[PDB]
């Protein structure tokens, strides 16, 4: 099998990586020690896309930690899954960015990325072939968002010809109270449109919105977004981790759902969405196309589906989920673009999620994600009309036409998702 | 004094290859281990299966395949689930695979292993003598199975012009469907090898799945076996008994009169849940609905006809049924002495898999025929692939792999050039 590794910087990341990682080694089959303790063999086939096979049955995970404070390694430490992660792989510094992209971009960094680029190269020349890489990181944060576009940039200069795969997470004001996260975010954009291949644009608004009408919670505590998140990642990564007809090994998921160069920004969804019930095949593809379901503050009757990758886990009759699906299909054919015919791949694994009897998710790249980069750079506009914090960015070496530019590019990626929504077959 | 080297290319072309050459070794009672009971008797070639199966030094029947795919699962696959009767020698594995990229498996990744597989192809063909062909088998759909079956039927032309190739494609069907990009891949896989293939028995999913639906959703494996079975009884003719369409040049002879027209369609009557007259499976192979291709052969013109029979049928009442066959009006042939119904009858029974999913049956019959209603398919796919061309949609993933943009509008120009001639077959 393949060898990905797995990449993940800044405290969001390092969260959600930790409970995707237990979510995962709950539903393979793998306890603490890193035994495999399952009772499929569908568990321990393809699990070397994941986790690295150590001696006496140690199934470690390849995962790479990286931070700028050492309070969130000692969180991950002070975990379950502290001792099963690999104790090499920690690398943290000693002062956070916190909430400054240019000292996570040029100094810090900077600074650290030598030593992540050495153990970036250690993981890779170990590798019989190397499939690509994952990145789990926050769009808004300091060294987050920052230091995974950097460390973007220098894998794209190492190896370009390998995938990258980011789950980017756009920062939203209704759960973030910092106010420079638009820098951020549009200039994090700026370098994923140019050096990166796939997006899973996941967007806390959404998940905000998830948590207050669908699981009735008025409190967005951050454990319940690491759950829901995990659960959405272990629904996408099914692909990956089981054998099917929809492989989707990174780069036949890149071949499937992207069709241009810049528009390579996705939109995941979960259907059984429940906090910490009835599941049918119809009911779970009523809500998978649903616009309050989705995990990205977007309207997808006002875009058009350019690909569509619907997968449902658990024991499911799969002439009943094809009829819904194309039934959904032929009803809502305004809905879809039509000079991109048989859009819709669907694939069944039969290993549901902890939990969760049937699951349902699905992965598309409507045109409606240009709503969040109109909202975005809107909000960039009313933080850069005035100048607000400008002080803190101009002085660590960036050129004030850098913002510009950021601007300018995602303008222009609006632009083109507009023209090519506008056209028809 | 004849051999023939099956060359599987892709997932779909090894997991056929190995259903078909299972289905071989039941048919000539060959022991999966290799040797075989009956005819290791005389312990030399020549036995009527020599074209397919050659012998080595301690008796054993190994076939003369060979295994070639950009991922290894497959072929470990082979290797485990067999694997004394294939060498390992032959079956070619690789690194990375195309990814439903045309591009991919034409100059970059199919490119740094076509080397050693040709060098194999060599070693394979040093132990034949008086060789006729390869069986190409591969799908349309896919990154390998058409870029290195492209750069494959490229290198066979430059290096065995003396020899005929055939192919055993797989069209893309829209049920079961793993890419977008399928369109591309077949039209530019058909453009490449359209001057180096020579007879193309192109089958799509979506007839065989609605096969397996209202006879028999059915999953790859029933798909496969029913392929296999298909493919079976098509060369059941090569290696049995001498009535006709023994050799590829009588299969080029047959049923290709034009240089680019070499797309015959099979037509199967017995598909029963696991008796029936010769004038009903007869006139069940003339049925649009259980074509391998699909498509309605009464818009168009017959150019052919090889009736290939299985089981005990007697050779009297073929030509009654043929007769009352022709009586209808539904077959319009052309005309430039277009023959008929060429029935050859080999009388040894069809064995099908013990529990597997087509029931064993004494009268069994397949309708090789060349038609233009391939057409109406070809102009499906060109509307699929102008679909996905106006807006140049998906157009970078080939060109990043050192492809150009002007590969794309020659194809389109060599597919309406074949759709134009297919017209200019069908207008008197
Ligand atoms: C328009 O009027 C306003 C309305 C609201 C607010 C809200 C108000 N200020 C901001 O968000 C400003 C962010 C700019 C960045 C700047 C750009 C960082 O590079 C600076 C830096 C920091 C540390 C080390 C090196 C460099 O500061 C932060 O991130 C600081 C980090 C520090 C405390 C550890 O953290 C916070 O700010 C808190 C303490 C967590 C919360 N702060 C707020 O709610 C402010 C104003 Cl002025
Ligand atoms: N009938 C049948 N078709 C298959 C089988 N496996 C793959 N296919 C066809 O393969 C097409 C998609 O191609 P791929 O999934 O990329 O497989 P491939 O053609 O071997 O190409 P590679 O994966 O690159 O080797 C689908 O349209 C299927 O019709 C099979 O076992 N039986
Ligand atoms: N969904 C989710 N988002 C988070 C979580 N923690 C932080 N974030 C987001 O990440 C951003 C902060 O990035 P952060 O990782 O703290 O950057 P750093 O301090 O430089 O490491 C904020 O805008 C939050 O919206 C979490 O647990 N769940």
């Amino acid at each position: 099998m393949r060898e990905i590794v797995h990449l993940q910087i800044g405290q969001c990341g390092n969260q959600i990586g930790a409970k995707f990682w237990e979510v995962i080694s709950d539903e393979h089959g793998i306890d603490i020690a890193g035994n495999y303790c399952g009772n499929a063999s569908l568990q321990l086939e393809r699990i070397n896309v994941y986790f690295n096979e150590a001696y006496s049955h140690k199934y470690v995970p390849r995962s790479i930690l990286v931070d700028l404070e050492p309070g969130t390694m000692d969180s991950v430490r002070s975990s379950k899954i502290g001792p099963l992660f690999r104790p090499d792989n920690f690398i943290h510094g000693n002062s956070g960015a916190g909430n400054n992209w240019a000292k996570g971009h040029y100094t810090e960094g900077a600074e650290l990325i030598e030593n992540v680029m050495d153990v970036v190269r250690n993981e890779c020349e170990s590798c019989d072939c190397l499939q690509g890489f994952q990145l789990i990181h926050s769009l808004g944060g300091g060294t987050g968002s920052g230091m995974g576009t950097l460390l973007i940039n220098k894998i794209r200069e190492e190896y370009p010809d390998r995938i990258m795969n980011t789950f980017s997470v756009v920062p939203s004001p209704k759960v973030s109270d910092t106010v420079v996260e638009p820098y951020n975010a549009i200039l994090s954009i700026h370098q994923l449109i140019e050096n990166t291949d796939e997006t899973f644009c996941i967007d806390n608004e959404a998940l905000y919105d998830i948590c207050f009408r669908t699981l009735k919670l008025t409190n967005p505590t951050y454990g319940d977004l690491n759950h829901l998140v995990s659960l959405t990642m272990s629904g996408v990564t099914t692909s990956l981790r089981f054998p099917g007809q929809l492989n989707a090994d990174l780069r036949k998921l890149a071949v499937n759902m992207v069709p241009f160069p810049r528009l390579h920004f996705f939109m995941p969804g979960f259907a059984p969405l429940t906090a910490r019930r009835a599941l049918s095949v119809p009911e779970l593809t009523q809500q998978m196309f649903d616009a309050r379901n989705m995990m990205a503050a977007c309207d997808p009757r006002r875009g058009r589906y350019l690909t569509v990758a619907c997968i449902f886990r658990g024991r499911m009759s799969t002439r009943e989920v094809d009829e819904q699906l194309l039934s959904v299909q032929t009803k809502n054919s305004s809905y879809f673009v039509e000079w991109i015919p048989n859009n819709v791949k669907v694939a069944v694994c039969d290993i549901p999620p902890r939990g969760l009897k049937m699951a349902a998710t699905f992965i598309g790249n409507n045109t409606a994600i240009q709503e969040l980069f109109i909202r975005v750079s809107e909000q960039f506009s009313a933080m850069f009309r005035r100048k607000a914090f400008l002080h803190w960015y101009t002085g660590e070496g960036m050129d004030e036409m850098e913002f510009s530019e950021a601007e300018g590019n995602t303008n222009d990626l609006v632009s083109e998702y507009q023209q090519y929504q506008d056209a028809t077959a | 004094m004849r051999e023939c080297i099956s060359i599987h290319v892709g997932q779909a072309g090894v997991q056929i290859g190995n259903a078909c050459w299972e289905l071989y070794c039941l048919e000539h009672g060959i022991q999966p281990d290799g040797q075989m009971p009956s005819d290791k008797t005389i312990g030399g070639g020549d036995d009527s299966f020599n074209t397919f199966f050659s012998e080595t030094g301690a008796g054993k029947h190994v076939p003369r395949a060979v295994f070639v795919d950009l991922e290894p699962t497959v072929i470990d696959e082979v290797r485990t689930g067999y694997r004394q009767l294939f060498h390992p020698e032959q079956l070619i594995t690789g690194k990375e695979d195309a990814a439903n990229n045309y591009a991919r498996g034409h100059y970059t990744i199919g490119k740094e292993i076509i080397d050693l597989v040709l060098d194999r192809i060599r070693k394979l063909a040093d132990q034949c003598t008086g060789l006729q062909g390869f069986l190409v088998f591969h799908s349309f759909g896919g990154g390998t199975g058409s870029g290195f079956t492209s750069l494959l039927m490229e290198r066979l032309s430059v290096d065995y012009g003396k020899k005929s190739k055939l192919e055993f494609s797989i069209y893309p069907a829209p049920q079961v469907s793993t890419a977008v990009v399928e369109p591309y891949n077949s039209i530019l896989t058909t453009h490449t090898t359209l001057e180096h293939s020579d007879c193309a028995f192109m089958v799509d999913n979506e007839a065989i799945y609605d096969i397996c639906r209202r006879n028999l959703r059915p999953t790859y494996t029933n798909l496969n076996r029913l392929i296999g079975q298909i493919v079976s009884s098509i060369t059941a003719s090569l290696r049995f008994d001498g009535a006709l369409n023994v050799d590829l040049t009588e299969f080029q002879t047959n049923l290709v009169p034009y240089p680019r027209i070499h797309f015959p369609l099979a037509t199967y009557a017995p598909v029963i849940s696991a008796q029936l007259s010769v004038a009903e499976i007869t006139n069940a192979c003339f049925e649009p609905a259980n074509q391998m291709v699909k498509c309605d052969p009464r818009h168009g013109k017959y150019m052919a006809c090889c009736l290939l029979y299985r089981g005990d049928v007697v050779p009297k009442d073929v030509n009654a049924a043929i007769a009352t066959i022709k009586t209808k009006r539904t077959i319009q042939f052309v005309d430039w002495c277009p023959t008929g119904f060429k029935v050859g009858i080999n009388y040894q029974p069809p064995t099908v898999v013990p529990g597997g999913d087509l029931a064993k049956v004494q009268r069994a019959v397949c309708m090789l025929s060349n038609t233009t209603a391939i057409a109406e398919a070809w102009a499906r796919l060109d509307h699929k692939f102008d679909l996905m061309y106006a807006k140049r949609a998906f157009v970078h993933w080939y060109v990043g792999e050192g492809m150009e943009e002007g590969e794309f509008s020659e194809a389109r120009e060599d597919m309406a050039a074949l759709e134009k001639d297919y017209e200019e077959v069908g207008v008197d």
